[PDB]
DNA sequence: ATCGATGTATATATCTGACACGTGCCTGGAGACTAGGGAGTAATCCCCTTGGCGGTTAAAACGCGGGGGACAGCGCGTACGTGCGTTTAAGCGGTGCTAGAGCTGTCTACGACCAATTGAGCGGCCTCGGCACCGGGATTCTGAT
DNA sequence: ATCAGAATCCCGGTGCCGAGGCCGCTCAATTGGTCGTAGACAGCTCTAGCACCGCTTAAACGCACGTACGCGCTGTCCCCCGCGTTTTAACCGCCAAGGGGATTACTCCCTAGTCTCCAGGCACGTGTCAGATATATACATCGAT
């Protein structure tokens, strides 16, 4: 049964390195990220069969991530997206 | 055998894994190369900002472990991810000390 | 066993508490019978849903995933029991 | 050494708010879900964590409405809540 | 060519009333609200087989779905008809 | 011949079979189910369009316009609860005057 | 001779609640829309049927506010609606 | 290039508006609130609808667009196509 | 002002169970090759969006008088909060057993795919009748008497 | 109760324009055959949910009593309504232009599918330390004077 939790715990290992974390938040950290997880690709689908599209793409997720995500929120991760597209695109 | 496509786009979060997810959530007929590593750097980020909102929250308390109750603290003491998580319960959260001002004495 | 009689288990000392943690400074005596109804109605819907869920699965028990389900389906998210 | 109306009321509020843990007490509230069940199928079987999830669902769905009803009470220049006030909280939230 | 169920919504009205007319913005709301149906009842049935690991959609998982999305009359009532159109369509198809 | 008739239906079976292999909805999809969801949306089409036509008839009206399915909707509780949160466009609003603000 | 000051307020709101026409006038709303969205895109155009889903959309929205504003302005045991009404209307709809 | 167009929304308007709605007595000041409300809702309205119409590359907002912004703000418009 | 009660915060010590680390394995992710079809791009056309002119009239703005409704103050009585003794059942811990969740194996019915056919449904054109606009009499309803 | 006037309802006439019907066409549903695979069913395991007993004790409950607050009444004044007059700009129609949205055709590169391998991540196991609990205690706040 596959789940976020250890990466979840490098992030927060990486971001303060003396503070652990519970279970039960280990599970709602889980939880929150499989939510934005599916309402994002369902965005994105239902924004790629508007337009009689049939492949989700780096655009695609850039508006759903633009329709989900509140300006401030959404503006970094977008920001942070194309910085990572960038590096991947690079280093390929 | 090589590097995981997370070190190829230098992230924490798996790739490969979201993927996989992608190809087997019925979404569309096709998924692009750049659109996992795009889902993966966006959930890495709200991960990063919910955890280092919750470890502030802890540190407050003077706390060292992260419990739903700074979850609870984070998310609705920051007005953007109460805006997102505005419908989500948080089980074991509690609620924010709130109390009304004619309730006071005086 | 048949059950006849358990929404009186909601003591009036509960309804206070709840009422206390939500900022609730002093309460009327009727308020005791609508909260009783109110939660009525509501454990009713998402028990159907939770129960239909349940039923579709061919199962006997009902998982906490199907509550959880049951709770997404009314826009109730709730974190902490997986999904 | 009574004290003023007020003051208990107060400490327990803010006791509450500080606090974590399950108001109600979880024997008569299992036995509600049961009692409610039954009706939609016979012989049904809940797992612990399912009765635990329902009974944080009604806790938070009730502490949210009486937040409301407490804020349409404060509306009319009053602190007690009445019957009245939670039926213009469930109208106005969209609930039947 | 673009396709609509305003042909259709026409004929069962004039099954169910032989001598009223309706307008095209009445058309237009009638495809709207058939449309969100179709699409609820859709992605609710596509998270149901999903949810128990399955590939397949059948009767089961939309009467199902119809059992969750409408209120308890109208899904008793839905549930009644599809299962009688899904019995004659199988009586006769073989037979 | 067509499938609608050997069900003895009106709406398109086929077309809705179509739409659900098209919606990416399933990899695979059973023979039944198109014909289980064109039952369902007809007899839902006909309730609101029966309606729609009892409400224009106590209008002394022959034809359906949105104001009457929009008073239909409204005035059935059921449907009201499936349609709450949409909303009609040259619906209008049902007629209701609360009794406080009636005069003496 | 004068009606009463009730008197012809309750005409119109039966005249209005009649009635199914757009209450706005269509040129103000119009400009209202290309400037509220000269802010996000420059140059944008606008089909006529979006503006108007627009004006429809508005019009059912500020009208099903306007009556939950005059149920929580009942409710204080007044006719007549204040800011601090609309304020409660949309704090209890979850809109603040 | 525009100015102050808010102002537009007559105070008539808002009192046919009202009376719609029921109300039989306004206040002075309700009406500033009233243009807020219109002004945020507009907003969101708008940006949604300009996202979905940047994502086509188009320069138009069709009405499609604007009833598939509706739809996901949870209010949906019948009527309007879609 | 003030001190006593009193709950609440704070500091320390034992434990304990829950969290942080190691290990082995196995299955899911990475490299490589293939085809093919979906998406990017370029040209076209026409329709449908924007802009301007004019009038004219209905709607918005403005002034003013007044009345009725919001609001502040006051009295009262009763309903709710607080405290205390009693009782009741919730909680915890152990033990039982059996129903049923969960996993694996097998195989056959059933659904994807593909090519040929053709007839149902859609676009366009035409017309006539339902409804809307106008106008005028009848009825209702409101407010002052 | 009355009566006049303003508003609404109703009844009939005329018009007009949009709904209903008919016809050509085209492309999308149907049928027939083949083949892979998935899910229905049987069977085995072993987990955990249910039921019970016993002891404890903390929460609920019933009642007595006091007092703070909801509610009704009264007066006041202010500010919103309703109507008459002035102004202005919304709307309709008509014309002109152009630009961009939808369509089609060509190309090429990007992704599904399959294979082969191997290393990372996830159950199982483990140990140790932060926090829960308990206890003592300090401190600030409510209350009565």
């Amino acid at each position: 049964k596959e789940s976020y939790a250890s990466y979840i715990y490098k992030v927060l290992k990486q971001t303060h390195p003396d503070t652990g974390i519970s279970q039960k938040a280990m599970s709602i950290m889980n939880s929150f990220v499989n939510d934005i997880f599916e309402r994002i690709a369902s965005e994105a689908s239902k924004l790629a069969s508007y337009n009689k599209k049939s492949t989700i793409s780096a655009r695609e997720i850039q508006t759903a991530v633009r329709l989900i995500l509140p300006g401030e929120l959404s503006k970094h991760a977008v920001s942070e997206g194309t910085r990572a597209v960038t590096k991947y695109t690079s280093s390929t | 055998a090589s590097t995981s496509r997370s070190s190829k786009a230098g992230l924490t979060f798996p790739v490969g894994r979201v993927h996989r997810l992608l190809r087997r959530g019925n979404y569309a007929q096709r998924i692009g190369s750049g659109a996992p590593v795009y889902l993966t750097a966006v959930l890495e980020y709200l991960a990063a900002e919910i955890l280092e909102l919750a470890g502030n929250a802890a540190r407050d308390n003077k706390k060292s472990r992260i419990i739903p109750r700074h979850l609870q603290l984070a998310i609705r003491n920051d007005e953007e991810l109460n805006k997102l998580l505005g419908h989500v319960t948080i089980a074991q959260g509690g609620v924010l000390p709130n109390i009304q001002s004619e309730l006071l004495p005086k | 066993k048949i059950l006849r009689d358990n929404i009186q288990g909601i003591t009036k000392p509960a309804i206070r508490r709840l009422a206390r943690r939500g900022g609730v400074k002093r309460i009327s005596a009727l308020i005791y019978e609508e909260v009783r109804a109110v939660l009525k109605t509501f454990l009713e819907n998402v028990i159907r849903d939770a129960v239909t869920y349940t039923e579709h699965a061919k199962r006997k028990t009902v998982t906490s995933l199907d509550v959880v389900y049951a709770l997404k389906r009314q826009g109730r998210t709730l974190y902490g029991f997986g999904g | 050494h009574r004290y003023k109306p007020g003051t208990v009321a107060l400490r327990e509020i803010r006791r509450f708010q500080k606090s974590t843990e399950l108001l109600i007490r979880k024997l008569p509230f299992q036995r509600l879900v049961r009692e409610i069940a039954q009706d939609f199928k016979t012989d049904l079987r809940f797992q612990s964590s399912a009765i635990g999830a329902l009974q944080e669902s009604v806790e938070a769905y009730l502490v949210s409405l009486f937040e409301d009803t407490n804020l349409c009470a404060i509306h009319a220049k009053r602190v007690t809540i009445q019957k009245k006030d939670i039926l213009l909280a469930r109208r106005l939230r969209g609930e039947r």
